[PDB]
RNA sequence: UAUGCAAAUAUAAAAUUAUAGUAAUUAUAAAUUAUAUUAAAAAGGUAUUGUUGCCCACCAAUUUUUAUAAUAAAAAUAACGUGCAGUAAUUAAUAUAUUUAUAAAAAUAUAUUUUUUUUUUUU
RNA sequence: AAAAUUUUAGGAAUAGUUAAUAAUAAUUUAUAAUUUUGAUUAGAUUGUUUUGUUAAUGCUAUUAGAUGGGUGUGGAAAAAUAAAAAAAAUAAUUAAUAUAUAUCAAUAAUAAAUUAAAUUAAUCUAUUAGUCAGAAAUGGAUGCCAGCCGUUGCGGUAAUUUCUAUGCUUUUAAAUAU
């Protein structure tokens, strides 16, 4: 009985009246980190592990938990979570495939506040309507290819500027000026 | 005589504070709150 | 609480060690004398570590392994571990 | 700037101390900074950061076999072409060419 | 102490401490928010 | 705060917690929170003529 | 003495030191300290019965951790030998910058008082 | 078939590789895919009703169990010791007892001291600490030594702080270490 003191205990086999039957897991173990590597040479390029690493997911402090309540569930009644998503079309390099960036929500109960994260999806548009920078509605469906479970259900907002831009033979959107960041210094002149 | 100069009194109609008092003496932050009984450090307790 | 002094207990309350050397060291002023320091060895995950600890114990007939416990601070700077009994 | 302004925390005084540092503390840390800098000068340190290379990792040129000060310690292993170019850089840094901007010179730079 | 923890000038009203706790993890577990995806207690 | 997580000091724990803080999260404005300085002055000498297909 | 290069006190932080394993802390400001030309009256202390007070680096041994740069780094430390760097302290100190070097440190260029003050409302 | 939640103080690229065609292609077609909104390698780690502390948003635990294919059986690979699941006639239920082994659990100093056990009398013979500050001291040594040290600190022939002897102190599941 977890509500009884150290000295008050008689039998360890049963709860006499009611309450919760509780196993004590020993939380304070003084667990330690073993140091197997020199501070100079650690066998990873991007990150180094010098201390005890916190583990689990949802057991992870500060807790970050799935938030069903956001814009997407606000507008839709979803049969299954993530069955509907609203997003923007980012890039079409693949035939009958629209990549879509979408936002979802995370809740930190410690600070009592929400964050928006973002995630990319492959959606299947047969007939190739979607131009980069469309606002689209997207649904869960039959497995189509290795990574496509989603199809374009409706175009909410098409890109009129982008379409007229295509009609003239130009790319839908200008290609981004710089790519991913580097740790080098590129000296390229003229 | 310095203690009799500073004498305070308390209205006991209510027998204990009815709201929290949050107040600091020099560098010492004190909380005086309503309780079911008297709970405090031994010294603070027989002061109260 | 100072948690880095316990480095060689490795999350344990007591340790088992083997005797190697016993030398003497002089404490931080204004404390004069000779503090007896035993230089001990033990192994963990097939690594052999040399532990250095304060000898407060009672030695009888010749014996080898001791039991190490961590304390508070002592006169002698740099020696964290203390001796419980000798086996 | 690349190098460190300070070494250790030079402003430690009580809160609302109405200066960045006290005289005492700043003197202690001035001592430590002094020792480190003097070490850099006498051992003749040289560092380099090369374009199209990871920058945070700086080739230490003062340890290179040609420019190494010690006669004993094994210096470092740097690419033959790159090391030749580093040697040439260190060498042709030394003296003032007219029309070029005057840059501070020292014994320990050679 | 420029190098050290920030201290409150006075205490915090305990009542407010209890009012800001409404949506905390325990209350959520009681509301049933987290999905039970594993065996849990036996 | 358990002492085994992160560094041997306490404040290392709160320095890695600032990595998870809700209002501190990475977005289109605040980027490269963890290494800002490796990417600094990286493109200074990289000369890129901007993209114009329209007059 | 601002045509190359050069982010950087104006503060978002969780006890001091320490490259984030070393020692057990550190830092701090108003008590006290006899001579600055008023018809005798304004003054500073890293000491704490207080200058015969304290302290600073190099220069040996050793102890211990490691990210081994003339001669690795850092921390404990009670020898020997140089001096006299600091306490407005025998050319005031403090921070950055550049140079210099038995060792504290010293020279110069800027900011500045955790340095002591000297004061023309059109002559 | 998917969606959410995913760790390392000081952070760079990853790759039988994306999407369309189709029961195609070790050389089909294409301006492909993952990454700084932190990837892939690499360390540590058994993932989303289990604990401890707490007045409380917190902090701090939770085991264990799914490790590729290669005549592919089978409804389903979960298929090479390690039960405590009655397994095609009611084996048996007067049974819960299992002797001396193990693994990781499972909190036993159970009126710890005076009037006796509405028994079936079976297991056990059971103790520590302090003694400057702060409940409790005197002899005797020792002389900056030996030693004490939770902590300020103690030890310089008178030590209420060391050692020893004897008393004396405790609010009685022990001190000590983590
Ligand atoms: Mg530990
Ligand atoms: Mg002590
Ligand atoms: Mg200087
Ligand atoms: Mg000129
Ligand atoms: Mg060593
Ligand atoms: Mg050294
Ligand atoms: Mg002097
Ligand atoms: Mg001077
Ligand atoms: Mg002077
Ligand atoms: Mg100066
Ligand atoms: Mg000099
Ligand atoms: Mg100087
Ligand atoms: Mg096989
Ligand atoms: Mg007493
Ligand atoms: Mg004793
Ligand atoms: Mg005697
Ligand atoms: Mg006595």
């Amino acid at each position: 009985p977890w509500w009884n003191f150290q000295t008050e205990h008689r039998q360890r086999c049963v709860l006499m009246y009611g309450g919760a039957r509780t196993k004590n897991t020993h939380n304070a173990n003084h667990r330690v980190f073993i140091k197997k590597y020199k501070r100079n040479a650690f066998p990873n390029r991007t990150r180094h592990h010098w201390a005890v690493s916190m583990t689990g997911v949802l057991s992870q402090r500060p807790r970050r938990m799935p938030w069903p309540y956001d814009l997407t569930s606000l507008i839709f009644n979803q049969p299954r979570q993530g069955s509907d998503k609203i997003g923007y079309v980012v890039g079409t390099s693949m035939l009958k495939t629209a990549v879509v960036a979408t936002n979802h929500m995370v809740y930190y109960p410690k600070f009592n506040q929400r964050v928006s994260r973002t995630k990319r999806f492959f959606a299947h548009d047969e007939d190739l309507a979607c131009v980069e920078g469309d606002l689209v509605h997207i649904k869960q469906c039959r497995k189509i290819s290795k990574y496509k479970h989603y199809y374009v259900f409706s175009i909410l907002e098409p890109n009129v500027e982008g379409r007229e831009r295509l009609k003239l033979g130009l790319k839908a959107v200008p290609p981004p000026l710089f790519g991913y960041p580097v740790s080098r210094r590129i000296v390229k002149l003229n | 005589r310095e203690a009799f100069s500073n004498i305070i009194a308390v209205d006991l109609e209510q027998e204990g504070p009815m709201y929290p008092v949050r107040v600091n003496a020099d560098g010492v932050r004190v909380l005086l709150y309503p309780a079911r009984r008297i709970v405090a450090n031994f010294r603070v307790a027989d002061i109260l | 609480l100072f948690f880095l002094r316990m480095w060689f207990l490795y999350g344990c309350c007591l340790r088992f060690v083997l005797f190697v050397l016993c030398y003497y060291m002089s404490p931080r002023l204004p404390s004069s004398g000779n503090r007896r320091v035993l230089y001990a060895v033990f192994y963990l995950y097939n690594f052999v570590w040399m532990l250095r600890c304060f000898f407060c114990c009672f030695i009888g007939l010749v014996m080898s392994l001791f039991i190490i416990e961590g304390g508070g601070f002592v006169d002698l700077p740099g020696v964290k571990y203390y001796t419980r009994i000798v086996s | 700037r690349w190098a460190a302004k300070f070494y250790g925390q030079v402003t430690f005084g009580p809160r609302n101390y109405p200066y960045p540092s006290s005289r005492w503390l700043a003197r202690r840390f001035q001592m430590k900074k002094h020792r480190i800098i003097k070490r850099f000068r006498f051992r003749r340190y040289k560092l380099a950061a090369v374009a199209n290379l990871p920058f945070a990792k700086m080739i230490r040129v003062g340890m290179l076999p040609e420019l190494k000060s010690s006669k004993t310690k094994r210096g470092d292993v740097v690419d033959p072409t790159l090391s030749g170019q580093l040697v040439s850089a260190v060498k042709n840094t030394g003296e003032k060419r007219k029309g070029q901007r005057t840059r501070p010179k020292s014994k320990y730079q050679v | 102490h420029r190098s050290g923890k920030a201290r409150a000038f006075v205490f915090r009203d305990p009542s407010l401490r209890m009012m800001r706790a409404g949506s905390g993890y325990q209350q959520l577990r009681r509301m049933g928010m987290p999905m039970q995806v594993g065996m849990g207690w036996r | 705060i358990a002492h085994w997580y992160c560094g041997h000091k306490f404040r290392h724990r709160f320095m890695r917690d600032k990595r998870f803080h809700p209002s501190l999260q990475a977005s289109h404005d605040a980027r490269n929170r963890f290494s800002k300085r490796r990417h600094f002055k990286t493109n200074r000498w990289n000369y890129q003529q901007a993209y114009r297909d329209m007059p």
